[PDB]
This record gives structure tokens, sequence and C-alpha cells, in this order.
């Protein structure tokens, strides 16, 4: 009921940020909304004197036909001031990605009760696009908290403790961590008991997406384990292996190269010899082990690497350094996406965000093998989420995609 | 005297660190201070302007030119910051189509009373015997900064209301011009248009163009649009500006005229920022100029949209990097035409080039009409399926279907995904020197097959990809590559069909004439037999 100061960081002006072309329905969702919410108190009309703007454009969630409004705040939220409060920075529950089920809900409609302050309004306008540009487009500001911005939950982070601190009192075995609009609650229970615990949670939110990290675990590297061998056989497991003395100290492809002597057919069968065995199985107890010294740095990016696999399939790295892997991963899942590729991409940077969100509390930059224009035309369509990650465009094919398959 | 409904004024502030321009006034002639004097008397006389004096240090200058210029050039600098043409295509088809300019539109719209004391200006007297007259701005002054947005949103602010009322009419705004269409009778319709300037004039806007009006370079018919006409200077000596005028307009002639290539003209802009010169043109060149003339003899117009009607567009490949469009809703009544060129590359295939100027059209059409149009393209659907099944990005095509329209896009060569049996398995390799550019390139095989080509002037790269080239030569038509070349690997898995590199050309060219090729990668310097760094480092 009380508005806190807020301000940019030093020597940063508010985001002038290009509004993206909208499809007619979209326009109309958006106009819709935003009227309602005009009537709402919750926006206002602004005039000519306000010079900045933030994209926006509309999207529909899981199992709902209602659009929602999403509102592309990483400029601004790039711009805000770096957020730390009375809490001295939360800690991560790492807790959280160690439950046996993690519960995300969406509580954006209590954002809106809280007002934001008066002078940092200007730096949330947006614009509703004309078609044609037929008429100038309709500019709002929002006077209550906006969804999708960084600030928003740092200000309602002690009203939201008040709120939760019966529910954590009660069963002090359920972690609740916060990210932007998303509350993600884990719990040990089972998927009934969690359902209800979890209706009964909503609801006492009321008077005032199922994810199972447990079944998230991380994947090693694995050798063929073939009777008989091609030397086309040995020549993938000699690049793979190479490929891999990178992540490993004590990969060595010596006495598997030696079997490739001379000039054979592909498809030719190569007997191993005893020293070449040898060595295989040496290289298996080395990728047995896990990476020397892989730590997280709190203060350094992270970065996902995403391949195309083919047949639904896809692959993904969340690491700081090259060649050392914080995480790794395989999307197959398949829903909807079957003739479409960048339907499928973006499920697939959806997904590694959320759990890049549990593991670390932040979003990585992903590196996307897709070409900017594809990806930058399509994108929107299939985004359910209302947060957004960065991204940038790998247009050389990497050789490492087979050697993650 | 009915009062006219008040303007609320929009609040303006300057740049934060900055006061008020400072800036002396050039002296002028006895004509030109008896003239302005003239039309600043008046001018307060209708209340947008008000004498001034010394309490205020802020001065802009001002000329004349009878018609009074003043330069706000320095309060431009000094004042804030303040928050594309609709395309005719994409305007809807109305039974009547009613044109209003306001008159005074900036002088009609009064300015923040905070900030009129920067807008002051001083008439020169004569002889500078005497102080120069003292003005300053009560309403938005020409040449500021935030006049047409403080303007527009004024308009937008008083139509409002209007529009609501009136659903069954529609309102375009522009700059300082309205544009309203209706399906009503044409009494109705003009009723409506003196309704819609009464209610203007209760702000105090004052309103007053036939059919076809040109517009913005458009010339728009009640039934169809089309370009004002393109003048294209035949001149025996050309520039580098003149190749940029000229581009320019050809460009915009494409957007209703199909056919219109830029590429031989634009080929000689590379290297510019030189206004003077003089350059040839190939026969592609002045042929295309000529083909441009050709398609210029005779002229195209454009239809209006209807939205109860599906959004049509096609494509086809004009070679060479060039595709052309037409977007349409019943055949051969074009909504617009256009075109795409290929991004610099060192290679690029067909599918790709197509699949950008898809995305292009789609961007454009989501402008336009604010929807994905159904697309007719030379592609066969199993075609596209093989490519993006294939493809290691991720790729999409909004709903299209197959038109049969040569040039087809087609894919030239596939790769297999397994080694062949039975196929000649070719261990290649190539190398060089730095320092002497003397390099060899060669293979061997599992028949015994081998061969090593010496070579002057050559890299590490153009080497290895000749090994590559050498034994697609002298092997069957299903083979097995072995290279360790991860800069060769890397172009062939990238599919291009055509390529800057003649090498890389040579190569597709033979991979074309396959039925079967695998390619395989190996570590170099392992000791991996059968690949000979050996025989070529020599
Ligand atoms: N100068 C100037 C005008 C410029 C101008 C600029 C714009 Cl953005 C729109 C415009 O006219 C229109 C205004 C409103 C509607 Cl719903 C359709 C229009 O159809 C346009 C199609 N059309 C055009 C002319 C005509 O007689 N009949 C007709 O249906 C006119």
């Amino acid at each position: 009921i009380e508005t806190v100061p807020v301000k940019l960081k030093p020597g940063m002006d508010g985001p002038k940020v290009k509004q993206w072309p909208l499809t007619e329905e979209k326009i109309k969702a958006l106009v819709e909304i935003c009227t309602e919410m005009e009537k709402e108190g919750k926006i206002s009309k602004i005039g000519p004197e306000n010079p900045y703007n933030t994209p926006v454009f509309a999207i529909k969630k899981k199992d709902s036909t209602k659009w929602r409004k999403l509102v592309d705040f990483r400029e601004l939220n790039k711009r805000t001031q770096d957020f730390w409060e009375v809490q001295l920075g939360i800690p991560h529950p790492a807790g959280l990605k160690k439950k046996k089920s993690v519960t995300v809900l969406d509580v954006g409609d209590a954002y809106f009760s809280v007002p934001l302050d008066e002078d940092f309004r200007k730096y949330t306008a947006f614009t509703i696009p004309s078609i044609n540009n037929e008429t100038p487009g309709i500019r709002y500001q929002y006077n209550v908290l906006p969804q999708g911005w960084k600030g928003s939950p740092a200000i309602f982070q002690s009203s939201m403790t008040k709120i939760l601190e019966p529910f954590k009192k009660q069963n002090p075995d359920i972690v609740i961590y916060q990210y932007m609009d998303d509350l993600y609650v884990g719990s040990d229970l089972e998927i009934g008991q969690h359902r209800t615990k979890i209706e009964e949670l909503r609801q006492h939110l009321l008077r005032w997406y199922e994810l199972h990290p447990d079944k998230w675990t991380v994947q090693p590297i694995v050798l063929p384990e073939k009777d008989s061998w091609t030397v086309n056989d040995i020549q993938k497991l000699v690049g793979k292996l190479n490929w891999a003395s990178q992540i490993y100290p004590g990969i060595k492809v010596r006495q598997l190269s030696k079997l490739l002597r001379g000039t054979k057919a592909l498809t030719e069968v190569i007997p191993l010899t005893e020293e070449a065995e040898l060595e295989l199985a040496e290289n298996r107890e080395i990728l047995k082990e896990p990476v020397h010294g892989v730590y997280y740095d709190p203060s350094k990016d992270l970065i996902a690497e995403i391949q195309k696999q083919g047949q639904g399939q896809w692959t993904y790295q969340i690491y700081q350094e090259p060649f050392k892997n914080l995480k790794t991963g395989k999307y197959a899942r398949m829903r909807g996406a079957h003739t479409n590729d960048v339907k499928q991409l973006t499920e697939a940077v959806q997904k590694i965000t959320t759990e890049s969100i549990v593991i670390w509390g932040k979003t990585p930059k992903f590196k996307l093998p897709i070409q900017k224009e594809t990806w930058e035309t399509w994108w929107t369509e299939y985004w359910q989420a209302t947060w957004i990650p960065e991204w940038e465009f790998v247009n050389t094919p990497p050789l490492v995609k087979l050697w993650y398959q | 005297m009915v009062p006219i409904s008040p303007i609320e004024t929009v609040p303006v502030k300057l740049k934060p660190g900055m006061d008020g321009p400072k800036v002396k006034q050039w002296p002028l002639t006895e004509e030109k201070i008896k003239a302005l004097v003239e039309i600043c008397t008046e001018m307060e006389k209708e209340g947008k302007i008000s004498k001034i004096g010394p309490e205020n240090p802020y001065n802009t200058p001002v000329f004349a030119i009878w018609r009074k210029l003043v330069d706000f050039r320095e309060l431009n600098k000094r004042t804030q910051d303040f928050w594309g043409i609709p395309h005719p295509a994409g305007l809807k088809k109305k039974k009547s189509v009613t044109v209003l300019d306001v008159g005074d539109a900036y002088f009609s719209v009064p300015l923040d009373e905070d900030f009129r004391k920067y807008t002051a200006f001083t008439i020169p007297s004569i002889n500078n015997e005497t102080p120069g007259i003292r003005y300053q701005y009560n309403v938005l002054p020409q040449g500021w900064k935030g006049s047409p947005a403080i303007f527009q949103s004024s308009m937008t602010k008083i139509l409002e209301p209007f529009a609501a009322q009136n659903p069954d009419i529609v309102i375009c705004q522009y700059m300082d011009d309205l544009y309203v269409g209706s399906d009503l009778e044409i009494g109705q319709h003009r009723t409506k248009i003196e309704e819609l300037r009464q209610h203007l004039l209760r702000w105090g806007l004052t309103t007053p163009k036939e059919p076809p009006f040109l517009w913005m370079g458009y010339e728009l018919h009640p039934d169809k649009w089309t370009v004002q006409p393109i003048v294209l200077p035949e001149k025996d000596s050309w520039t580098v500006n003149d190749i940029q005028k000229l581009v320019g307009k050809l460009n915009w002639a494409s957007q209703i005229y199909p056919g219109i290539k830029v590429r031989q003209l634009s080929k000689l802009l590379r290297g510019t920022k030189a206004l003077t010169e003089v350059i040839p043109l190939t026969e592609e060149a002045e042929l295309e100029l000529a083909e441009n003339r050709e398609i210029l003899k005779e002229p195209v117009h454009g239809v209006y949209y209807d939205p109860s009607k599906d959004l049509i567009a096609e494509i086809q490949k004009q070679g060479q990097g060039q595709w052309t469009y037409q977007i349409y809703q019943e055949p051969f009544k074009n909504l617009k035409t256009g075109k795409y060129a290929r991004m610099r590359g060192a290679h690029t295939n067909d599918v790709k080039q197509l699949t950008e100027a898809v995305q292009k059209i789609t961007t454009e059409s989501i402008v336009i009409w604010g929807k994905t149009p159904k697309f007719k393209l030379p592609i066969q659907k199993e075609t596209w399926e093989t490519w993006w099944t294939e493809y290691w990005q991720a790729t999409w095509i909004p709903e299209w279907e197959f038109v049969n329209t040569p040039p087809l896009v087609k894919l030239w060569y596939q790769l297999e995904k397994e080694p062949i049996v039975g196929a000649e398995t070719f261990y290649v390799d190539g190398a060089a020197n730095r320092e002497t550019k003397l390099g060899k390139a060669g293979y061997v095989t599992n028949k015994g097959r081998q061969k090593v080509v010496p070579l002057t002037n050559t890299t590490n790269q153009k080497t290895e990809l000749q090994a590559i080239y050498l034994a697609l030569q002298d092997s069957g038509l299903e083979v097995n590559i072995v290279t360790d070349s991860q800069y060769a690997l890397g172009i062939i898995q990238a599919q291009p069909d055509k390529s800057e590199s003649e090498l890389v050309n040579q190569i597709i060219e033979q991979l074309i004439k396959k039925e079967k090729v695998y390619l395989a990668w190996v570590p170099a310097h392992k000791g991996i037999g059968g690949n000979e760094q050996v025989d070529k480092l020599v």
C-alpha cells in the first residue's frame, strides 16, 4: 500500500526499444486486456513526452484459451538497478533441485496490488501497435507493479514472506522458491497429496506445471559395446575419445588408432587387439568418474548450447567455461510439435531455462542452432513462459553433434 | 462567443544539465524586418505569440524568406526526447473516402506554458539603434522538435470519442491529415464528414483534394493504387550518388512492378562513399537497366485489401541470388509485389534463400495486413521434407503449397548417414607450406588406388578441399571418403549448391553426379592408417 523508491543504474537512461509487428488477433487481445487493466487502474494512458518503450505481445498459457499479456522486460531488467535487499541477497535453495517433485504456480495476479514508485513508472511504457501504421499506437504505463520486471518480485518479497509465513511454519519440509511471476514449491509427497497440498496453498493465496527434478539427473559419456567393430566404428570411437580427452585427463587413443593401420574399407570388420581392449576399458573407467574441479561461479554467465538430433530429439549442455559441464540433458518430449522444428526448439529452450531457474536461480544465455531471422520471426508464437532468456545464433554446424548422441 | 473546448497542454522539459538556448540575432534587411513585424503583429492579434522583455535571457534566431523562418536548431538540441507510412495495399476497399488536412495544425495547439519562455526570438530593428522586438510562442512552433508528437497526440485525444460513436466509419490519422473511409451511402458519408469536422471545430481545428490522391509517392485511385511516375535518368556518364538514386527509385518501383532487378547496379556500390566517379556497366548491368525500362514501359496497378478473402504470396527464383514475389487475393490482381536478394556469404543454397525470402514476406505481411499469407512455393513437398528433416539447424516455413513454375528449388546432392558397402574407400589428405605456398593433395584407397598432386600458390584449406575433389573425380558412382579436415567437413555439411570459391563449386559439381557419397571424419595425426600426412608433407 506504500510505494518503495526505485531508480536505474548509474549512467543509464530508461529503455527505448522498438515494438515488433503483431498479428491482428494478438492486437485485439492486447486492446481488450489493456482496456480492462485501464479500468482497474493497473495501467494509464500516457502522452508524447514519454520517450521510453518496451516491447509487448500476447501468448496463451498451458491448458488455457485465454490470451495473456507478455511484456519483454529484458532491457529494462538489465537497466534496472541490481536489486539487493535487507534480505542480503537470499541464497538459492539448493534443496529445491534435490526435491522429489516441484510445482510451478503463476502468482502474478498478486503484483497488481502493490503500487509502483511514481518516478519509475515512465520507464514501464509500452505500445500496442496498429496494423499498417494506420493510426498511432496506443501507449500506456504501469501504475501498479508490472509482471516480468525484476524489481517486482524483489519489492514484493517482504509481503510474500508475510503471506507464506503460516505455510512454512506448518510444514517446514516444503521448500519455496520465487522467480519472477512464478512460485516454485518443492515436496517429497505423493502426487495426489501433492496436488491437494497445491490446491491448499493456492487457496491460501486466494484468501490473502508439475516438475520432477528427482527424475532429472546428470548423464555420462558412454562408448559402444560391440562384439565386432568395423573401421568406421573404430574411427568414430577414436574421434569421440579424442574429443572427450578435452573433458577428461587420461584418455588415450593410440592403441585403438593402431588398429586403423593400413588402408581398409570402412565396413570391414577389424578384431580388437588385447592392448586396444584394455585401452578402451581404461577409457570407460575414466569416463565413469566425475569431472575434475567443476564449480558454479555466481558472478559468471551460464551458457546453454543446443543440438538438433533429428526425430524430435534434442541435446543440451549448460556450462560456464568450455569443457566444464554444469548440466547436460536430452529433450525427446513430443507434444503437438512433430512437424515444427522451431516449436520444438522453443519448448526446449523454455524447459532448459526452467531447470536453470530451479538449479542456479538464474537463466542462461542460449546459443541456438537456428538462423536469426527464422527464430526472430516465429519464437513468440510458441512461447508460454512469463520470462525470457538471452540468446545468440550459431550458423556453423558443430562436429560435436553426434558425440552427444 | 461559443467557447472552444480546452486542449490540455503536454508538459515539456529540456535535457538535464541544460538551460534555455541563448543565440544572437543575424543582421536582416529593412524589408525582412518590416515583413517580420507585419507578421508578428497579426500573429499576436490571433494569440499565437506574445511580447516579452529583458526578464527572458533565452533567444533563438529568426530569418525571413513573406514567410517567417524560425530556427530552433539549438533548442532542438536542448529539447528532451519525444516518442513508417501506411502501405496502400493494406488499405481496405471503401465506397467513399475523404481527405481532411487541418489548417494551421501546430498553431491550433497550445504550448506548455512553462516551456514558452524558451521559445523566445528577437526581431532586429532598423540600423540597430533600438533594442530588437521581443516575442515568444504560445503555441506549437514550426521547426520545433516536439511539435509533431504533441500535435499528433492531441489530435488522437480529440478524435477518440468520435470514432467509438461512429463505428460504421473508419478514420486513419497519419501526420497532419485525416483519411475517413466508409461503406455508407454518399449522402450519409458526407453528413458524417461534416459531423466530424464540426466535432473537430468544437476544439478549434479547421478543415477545408479529390481522387486520384497523390500521396507519399503513391497514386491512390478509387478501385486501385499504383506509384507515381518513376524518372530514370539517361546518362552516358554515371556516378556513385546517381546509382544510389537509381537503385532507390528501382526499389521503390519494385513494390507494384514485378521483375525489377537491382543487383548488377548494386555491385558497383561496394567500396563507395565517393560522391563522384565514372563507372562502366557490364552487359549484364546494361541489359538489367534496359529490362527495367522495358518493365516500366507500361503502367501496372495494385488493388486494395479485402479481409473476407485469403491472402496469398507466390515466389519465383529469379537467378543469381535474386527472388521475386507477388502478394494477391484473386488471380492476376496483385495487392503488391516485391523482391529479395540473398545475404552476403561465401557459400549458399536455394532452399535457405527461399526460407529467408519467406521470413521477409511474412514480416512485411504481418506489418501491412496483420496476418501471414498462404504461400505458393516452387519447391516439392518431398524436397522440403528431406531438407528440414536432415538439416542440422532448426527451420520452418508457414503453411504453403507446391506450385509448379520452373525453375524449381531442389536438393542437388545428399550425403549418406552410414558407410556404403561395396563402395571404394578413399582416404584423402592435403597440406601446404605457409612460406612457399607449395602444397600437395591426394588420396590412397583400399583397392590400392593412389594419387598425389603437387600444387603451387595454395593453402592448407585449399589442399584439404583439393584432396576431396580428387577423390570425387577418380571414384565410381558410390564412394566413401575419409578426411581429417574440419574445414572441408564444415563446408560440405552446410550443403551449399553454390559457392564463390571455384574449388568448392567443382566439388559440388562432382557430388551432383554421384549416386551415394559417405563423408567421414577422423582426427589428424593420431596414427590412423590410410590417412597419410606423410605423402603430402614431402
Ligand atoms: N491524399 C490522400 C489520401 C490518402 C489515404 C491514406 C490512407 Cl492511410 C487511407 C486512405 O483512405 C482510406 C481511409 C479509411 C479506410 Cl477504412 C480505407 C481507405 O482506403 C483507401 C483505398 N481507397 C482510396 C481512395 C478511394 O477513393 N477509395 C478507396 O477505397 C487514404
